[PDB]
RNA sequence: GCGGGGUGGAGCAGCCUGGUAGCUCGUCGGGCUCAUAACCCGAAGAUCGUCGGUUCAAAUCCGGCCCCCGCUACCA
């Protein structure tokens, strides 16, 4: 029997609306992302998911059916157990436009992609752009496309959209991410997508070097309706782990967390804790090592913590030093094109006083600039974000219409 | 590499849309002999070292497996007594929790032995005996 | 936790303290006025969500149930 091994590696799994993202990471795992009521009730992911399953390959049939991932070769038709090879997991992002900030969040943590497209949507529809930038800014360029529900559309429209997709790939980083067919209710050519996620998307080489950071995504009291004060488990905050490692009864802080009111101004009180649980899933680790969200519960109180409170916030050593800048200077490259956009305009450059939006790794802010040059700006925040190295990933955002789509590329200098 | 669609498209075109073995418990003697062992407990990849764990206490008769997957027991008893006896690793070992599909293993470990379902994968906390 | 609303075109009364299904805006008819609005009078309209028990006898005491629901959230 199989062992019991975390994940070591994330996949993003992007896309726009009814691409079939959510039955996708149910044709890899047989779970679905959509986990609060509204997400069911409307249909639409609103919010970024989670789901798990492993990898066994059977040594002896052919390629690509035997590629299951349980502990069974039956669809090959073989009795023998499966070499396995990892447990791997995905990042269910939106397809929406008021809602893509948030899978910017998950584009910090995955270490792969796997990008679909609509053969029975027109082509390339306006928020593709955006999602496919958005792995530009982030940088991963491994990506795996997929043309998806082939059913409804012929085998003929089906290569003038791959003819259209290979073309989407030349010209940019990525001239060689592949187009491999599959749909993702009725379970077609999910062993060639996991053999392809294999093959092109392999977990980076992993540093356990650096000061072990925790990226918050989520948080939970689990503490039930009706939960009487003798078992009373601490708020969970869930996660991946990108560098270094946590372990049980590690002491960290929770940084920025809360506010509170401080020295007639406002400000935040760093949350300082002991480790009390780390979770993968349905299965019970005592270490959490990188690659696929973490969910650690500590000695904190889950009212800090429940309902997505401290969404993207860091958590790092108890004997760890950050940053925290209420007001960020950013060297800012600007799109050429505002790519998740029905009609794609000009830029119009950022003037003094303007608001922008930041997603900082999983953080998100609202901000006002107070000294505009060129390439440098600092800006105004409404609360300090986190800053673990020199000049990391944020995502940056003008509102356009209402909806607040990209303008450009920063880097914070510290 | 314009190949790397055509093929799979080819064998995409080509996937669009177990129960318990009736345990024929007979006597002659003061043996029990069945039909389909090969293929009773190996439907649910039960192994012959681990069927015949619990099944010696519960009856408290020798007994082994055959060459060909047959089990033979040393008593007289009649066909549906035996279920109704086995039923504590008919619902305690291959069983789930949320799916109740039959389709489940066991594992041999250190510390317990827990219940691999091929639907969820779901297990319970209990001691091998 | 499981419980409530079950009733004229409607809105809710109306229980425990059992024998008028109760009052109001509405509906058609008649009065008053030179004529209209307001004001006075008369009839028509559910016959209590439904089986069942209590009960001489029930919206009225309650249970079984059919419908509408209803205060409530991913539980690493
Ligand atoms: N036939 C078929 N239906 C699918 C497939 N994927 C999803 N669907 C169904 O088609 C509808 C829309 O697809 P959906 O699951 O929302 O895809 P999505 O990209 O995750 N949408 P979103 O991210 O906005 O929630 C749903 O009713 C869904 O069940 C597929 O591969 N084939
Ligand atoms: C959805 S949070 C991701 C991992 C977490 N342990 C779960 O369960
Ligand atoms: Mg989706
Ligand atoms: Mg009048």
């Amino acid at each position: 029997a199989w062992p019991k091994v975390q994940p070591e590696v994330n996949i993003g799994v992007v896309g726009h609306v009814d691409h079939g993202k959510t039955t996708l990471v149910q044709a890899i795992t047989g779970i679905w992302t959509s986990k609060h009521s509204e997400e069911l009730k409307r249909g639409m992911t609103i919010k970024l998911g989670y789901a798990e399953t492993n990898i066994g390959v059977c040594e002896s049939c052919k390629k690509p059916e035997a590629y299951v991932t349980e502990p069974s070769c039956k669809s090959c038709g073989s009795d023998d157990e499966p070499k396995f090879l990892r447990r791997i997991s995905f990042i269910d992002a939106p397809g929406h436009e008021v809602l893509m900030a948030t899978m910017l969040s998950g584009a910090a943590l995955m270490d792969g992609a796997i990008l679909v497209v609509a053969a029975n949507e027109p082509f390339p529809q306006p928020q593709t752009r955006e999602h496919f930038v958005a792995l530009g800014i982030i940088g991963v360029k491994n990506l795996i496309i997929v043309q998806n529900k082939v059913d409804v559309v012929s085998k003929e429209e089906a290569l003038s959209q791959y003819r259209q997709i290979k073309q989407f790939t030349k010209g940019t980083w990525a001239e060689n991410v592949p187009i491999i067919p599959v749909s993702a209710l009725h379970k077609i050519n999910i062993d060639s997508l996991i053999e392809g996620i294999e093959e092109y998307i392999k977990t980076p080489y992993r540093d356990l070097s650096q000061k072990p950071v925790m990226l918050v995504i989520r948080s939970f009291d689990v503490n039930k309706p009706g939960t009487q004060f003798n078992e009373l488990k601490g708020g969970v905050i869930g996660g991946s782990i990108i560098q270094g490692l946590f372990k049980v009864d590690q002491e960290i802080k929770v940084l920025p967390g809360l506010r509170v009111e401080k020295q007639g101004k406002v400000s935040y009180e760093p949350i300082f804790t002991k480790i009390s649980s780390i979770r993968f899933g349905d299965e019970e680790f005592k270490e959490a090592k990188p690659g696929g969200l973490v969910a650690i519960g500590t000695y904190l109180d889950p009212s800090l913590t429940k309902a997505d409170n401290l969404l993207g916030s860091i958590i790092t050593l108890a004997d760890a030093e950050v940053p925290v800048l209420w007001n960020i200077r950013i060297k800012y490259n600007l799109l050429e094109r505002v790519v998740g956009a029905k009609e794609m305009l000009k830029v119009d450059p950022i003037r003094a006083k303007e608001t922008l939006m930041l997603s900082v790794g999983s953080s998100t802010t609202l901000g006002i600039v107070t000294s505009v040059k060129k390439d440098e700006i600092e800006v105004e925040l409404r609360r300090p974000v986190a800053v673990w190295s020199n000049n990391i990933r944020t995502v940056i955002s003008r509102q356009i219409a209402g909806r607040w789509r990209m303008i450009g590329w920063g880097l914070v200098e510290i | 590499s314009e190949k790397e669609y055509v093929e799979m498209l080819d064998r995409l075109y080509s996937k669009l849309p177990q129960s318990l073995p009736n345990m024929i418990i007979l006597n002659i003697g003061n043996t029990t002999i069945i039909r389909n062992f090969a293929e009773y407990c190996d439907r649910i990849r039960r192994e012959d070292k681990i069927c015949m764990k619990y099944l010696l206490k519960e009856l408290a008769a020798p007994g082994n497996v055959d060459d060909k997957g047959e089990l033979v027991i040393q008593g007289k008893f009649s066909s549906q007594v035996i279920n109704t006896l086995m039923e504590r690793f008919l619902k305690a070992y291959v069983e789930c929790s949320t799916c109740k599909s039959l389709d489940t293993i066991l594992k041999k470990e250190k510390k317990s032995w827990y219940i691999v379902c091929l639907a969820c994968g779901a297990q319970t906390p209990v001691k091998p005996l």
